[PDB]
């Protein structure tokens, strides 16, 4: 019951758990039954629908048996629907209707599993997400999906921190949360955030339509009274890893244009979705008006993001998935604050690509010969090729048809499959995040889109901040101070009078 | 490359730089360097050796200024007449150039380290021409 | 047919005219080519003006 | 007798005067004693003053003998200034106070000085000019020059034709002018023409300061009550050569910049006099401003009256003297009427300057050999100058100072300048054109004539060109049309000249 | 030297005329060996080269002056391309002493007009036809070179 995408899992959790091993990993999600136990409280609401919703669509994404425990026979409707979501993203997975196997438990609703395995309740009320280890927190009443998806996030995370624990170094499980994303501090009695199906979007532009886009994605789908226009836009098609993280896609979805799956994920909204099958710069020059009202981007890299604030739209809201941390950050150009540009500026020289995989082929110092077999593009010596076996610590002959191929042909493939020659010992460059790290940080990039655009006081700081491998954060908010080199281009008054042109002040 | 920065700045940016070589064309003049054509993106330009008898066009190049200067220029080498890219039987590895920031080998040097300082703009580039290649 | 040979007048193809009035007028001692032929609006009973070129001379 | 500068009269009589043999011609000067007599009627006014002065200034440019005949004891005192005028063109020339020796008669005033010789009685009355064979005419009480000065013009025409008769064709003694300078028709009892001297002459420029504009000159003193600006321009100096000509030049003024001269000539007007020692095109440069309200040109060549008309003045008058006809042309140039440019259309290929320089030397045959020379500009070699005296039918040695001097050099000033023409007897004639002293004065009366009736605001003439023959009887018609040129390559058809003519006026 | 007598308006009008003509055209002219280097009333300056020759050699740089344009036909002179100075035909790579700097002996330029060899042939014959047009002149020096 692994999912076919576990490989990519396994490549996420190699860059969490402390010595790593891929056969102990898979092992230990075998071992492992993880239960979504649920109530007449629950499936009754849309907080609660959401939060079961989202959590199986993390869940089944890593852990290979799960257990659908309805607590009484209301549930039983939505507990048949949820053993077909968890289905749907992997066809083989394991499905337990009872508890007595359970390792660890997620319980939206009222009622108590009565388990012994770790439990931990969540929930949530319109912006607020609740979750607790001691007692239910329920779900609320509103047509909000924010607080109730950010529990499943948190739900997801605790699951991951609990099976996990001895692999992790202050990663303490929550006992309890009450955070408000409207605010992103504890939630307050008084201090509620604003409830309305009254929102338009205007024209909104999403660019970047994979992992964090599917986060929020599934949060617009879920905010009743949405009006408005929405660009999606994304060039690339869904490749079977990336069920590992994308909460949209299930095993129906592989190689499907990312553009057109984020249009149906919308079609139940009444938002009018022009969805772009293009790269960010095709479409400004196919649009050849650089009025942008408010874009959200959902990039992995720094140079595509700078190059959306080159355009200069009024507003932007960034999400991101790094190592130690996910988070959202807002930039009007022309306000005194950070600029999208500001959050990459550079501050000194780095490792040049040459030399940076000749470390990933345990060849540190023939930096000079990976640096020629990259220009000349020439055949990988067979000498070569023994000495980065050796130094990567496998057999030379899984890597001897590699022998006369290019540098790059061998780093496209051993290296992006090694890691599986090596146990998980060599882990890759690129960050793998986790799929409740891409989810929240989609909720949270919804969340800003949606409160810009219903005009509420917006953020102090520029940028927020979670890192779902520790206990919550007690003060999420991130200050940012605009860059002062003078080198970023919210210092240039070229930039500043076109933003100025565009939209005044 | 598309342009994906406001028009109006790079545009801006590409017209103020031929601004400026404009008092200075008379002295460029001496030394070999002829703007040939310029519209935006692009400024052709022409070189020869001032000292070399017969007087021969050395170099040709195209200078772009695409989504200036938040990317800095690209310059490519072409002939004279047909403007059409060269081989080196007939890309200037220096920080302020596109053609090396975009080399992996310098991804360690960001443009964004050298913007504003001088390197990137034109009279940098037709400094370093007329200064190595004579 | 009146022709004002240089300011002088005389009464008389074309070139039958001015031969008779350069003969009439004493002023054959110029080639023919050097007169303009004109009519009384300067183009080149009636009267018609065999008149010299304008002049360089002034200084 | 003879004046210094006689060679050049002889240069100028060469060119009308058939066999012309130098030695004769001189020695039929010597035999001449041409009397200017007048009463108390011709000295009491300005006009009898004005013909007196004129008359006796261009008869001492040639006779060797005057005689300055008063008639009553009124006239004495201006008889001793015509004198003392006469001297100072030529020192040495004779005075006679006797008549019984006069050969020619020219008078002024009402009384008949009764002498054995052809008599000639000129006047004036205003605009017109008289002149009459059988009695006296009278001068008028008008203060304009313009008919007493042409009637000094016609006399002294008529006292050339009648001493070189015999050497001339169709040239009989005029009978009886009376010729109005307003309408250049004869003059008719009710149209006398408008005769108050107070007008203003604008802001004009006099373009060329040689002969026919020291005729001009001499009248603009010679109105008084006038008023204006006018620019006088010419960068050269007087010659000796020049005195057979400029009727305000007498010995003390060789060597004087011709410029200066005007100055000096208008002093004693109100005109505001701007002298510019330049040539027009350095004036044009200088001044920056292409506004010229009225311009007189009294120029050499075809091409330096063309730039006058380049520079696109309101208004020319341009006056010449050319072998058998002097005149005047007048041009606006967006009048439907011929330009100054028109005037000097090329009617077709012609020869070049090798060939004419060649044929003028006597060797039509080393044409190429003088392209060289005058390209080059090299020095003549030694036995070139000895081919040109050869063929010439000269001495050698009086040209061998050319040797090695530039062709150019050797040419104006050898032949141009008359040495060789000298050397022969007259018999090689000069090619430039060098008009008689009366011609250049009456061309210069009738350009102030014009100038001052346009400033007046007078009805231009009917036709382009104003003409006369004074190696003739005067002619019953003096208008000259001519016609815009129609083949589309003068200026006056070019919409840009057109265009910037209107912008100005 | 010439002087600008005629009114500037109209010299200054047609110069700016003929840089005009030229520009949609100086593509074609490059493909030529024909570059516009820098226009200035009342001066235009090109340089050339032969296409067709490998190495591209500057064989001809001209200043090609409008003044008194076009009552005056225009002066072409032969200059150094980086001085700007005249050459003698002697370092030159219908043109006409070795030490004597060239020009284009042809009705339409003012070094033929003002030539006395040539003083037969006026100018304002030629006015109007096309002969000193800058098109005229840029024909004449592709088509001496190649
Ligand atoms: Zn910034
Ligand atoms: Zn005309």
């Amino acid at each position: 019951a692994l999912a076919n995408f576990i490989d990519r899992a396994a490549t996420a959790a190699s860059q969490v758990l402390t010595d790593f091993h891929l056969g102990d990993f898979k092992a230990a999600l075998e071992k492992q039954v993880v239960a979504v136990a649920f109530d007449d409280q629950a499936i009754s609401c849309a907080e609660g629908q959401a939060t079961l919703d989202l959590a199986v669509r993390l869940l089944a994404r890593l852990y290979p048996v799960l257990a659908i425990l309805p607590l009484d026979s209301a549930a039983s409707s939505q507990a048949q629907a949820l053993e077909r979501l968890a289905k749907s993203i992997n066809r083989k997975i394991g499905i337990r209707r009872s508890g007595k196997s359970a390792t660890v438990c997620l319980v939206a609703g009222a009622t108590r599993p009565s388990l012994r395995c770790p439990t931990f309740f969540i929930g949530s009320d319109g912006w607020a997400a609740k979750l607790s280890r001691t007692d239910p927190v329920g779900s609320g009443s509103s047509l909000l999906p924010y607080g109730a998806g950010a529990a499943s996030c948190f739900g997801a995370a605790n699951v991951f921190r609990t099976i996990f624990a001895a692999q992790l170094t202050g990663a303490e499980s929550d006992e309890n949360i009450d955070l408000s994303l409207y605010s992103y501090n504890k939630s307050r009695a008084g201090d509620a955030g604003p409830i309305d199906p009254a929102v338009d979007l205007g024209e909104t532009h999403l660019v970047g339509l994979g992992a964090i886009a599917h986060g929020a994605l599934w949060a617009l789908a879920r905010q009743s009274g949405l009006s408005g226009r929405l660009h999606v836009v994304d060039h690339e098609a869904v490749e079977l890893s990336n069920l590992q993280r994308y909460v949209l896609a299930g095993q129906a979805e592989i190689g499907m244009s990312k553009a057109v799956l984020a249009t149906t994920a919308l079609r139940s909204t009444a938002l009018e979705v022009e969805a772009h099958p293009l790269k960010w710069a095709e479409h400004v020059a196919r649009r050849g008006d650089w009025i942008f009202d408010r874009v959200g981007v959902a990039l992995d890299t720094a140079a595509d993001r700078v190059a959306v604030q080159g355009a200069l739209p009024r507003w932007i809201a960034n999400a991101w998935t790094q190592e130690h941390d996910l988070g959202i950050s807002r930039h009007g150009f022309d306000d005194g604050q950070a600029c999208l540009c500001c959050m990459y500026m550079p501050s000194g020289k780095s490792k040049d690509e040459h030399q940076l995989v000749a470390e990933e082929l345990g060849i540190p110092e023939a930096h000079e010969q990976v640096k020629a077999l990259l220009q000349t593009n020439a055949g990988v010596p067979n000498d070569f090729v023994v000495r980065v076996a050796t130094a990567m610590g496998v057999p030379f002959e899984p890597l001897a048809p590699f022998v006369g191929q290019p540098l790059r042909s061998f780093y496209q493939q051993a290296i992006c499959l090694v890691f599986q020659l090596s146990d998980g010992s060599r882990l890759v460059r690129t960050v793998v995040p986790m799929a409740f790290q891409s989810a929240l940080a989609g909720i949270m990039l919804a969340a800003e889109l949606v409160k810009h655009s219903a005009g509420f006081p917006m953020s102090p700081t520029t940028s927020t901040r979670v890192n779902l491998l520790r206990p919550l954060g007690s003060h999420l908010h991130d200050p940012k101070a605009k860059d002062s080199s003078g080198r970023c281009i919210c210092s240039d008054e070229d930039f500043i009078s076109a933003y100025r042109r565009k939209y005044g002040n | 490359e598309l342009q994906t920065v406001d028009p109006e700045v790079s545009r801006a940016k590409f017209d103020r730089e031929i601004s400026r070589f404009r008092p200075y064309a008379d002295a460029y003049r001496m030394q070999g360097c002829f703007l040939i054509e310029e519209s935006f993106p692009s400024a052709f330009f022409i070189f020869a050796s001032p000292k070399v008898k017969p007087r021969v066009i050395g170099a040709a190049i195209e200078i772009d200024f695409t989504n200036y200067d938040l990317r800095p220029p690209s310059v490519v080498f072409v002939d004279p007449f047909t403007r059409q890219p060269i081989a080196r039987k007939d890309f200037l590895c220096m920080a302020g150039v596109r053609e090396y920031h975009d080399n992996p080998a310098h991804s360690g040097d960001p443009w964004l380290l050298h913007r504003g300082s001088g390197e990137g703009c034109l009279a940098f580039i037709l400094d370093k021409i007329i200064k190595y290649g004579t | 047919i009146i022709v004002v040979v240089n300011g002088q007048p005389t009464q008389v193809p074309l070139h039958v005219v001015r031969t008779k009035a350069l003969e009439n007028t004493q002023n054959v001692a110029q080639p023919p080519d050097n007169w303009e032929f004109k009519d009384e609006a300067g183009n080149l009973t009636v009267t018609l003006f065999l008149s010299l070129k304008a002049g360089v001379a002034g200084a």
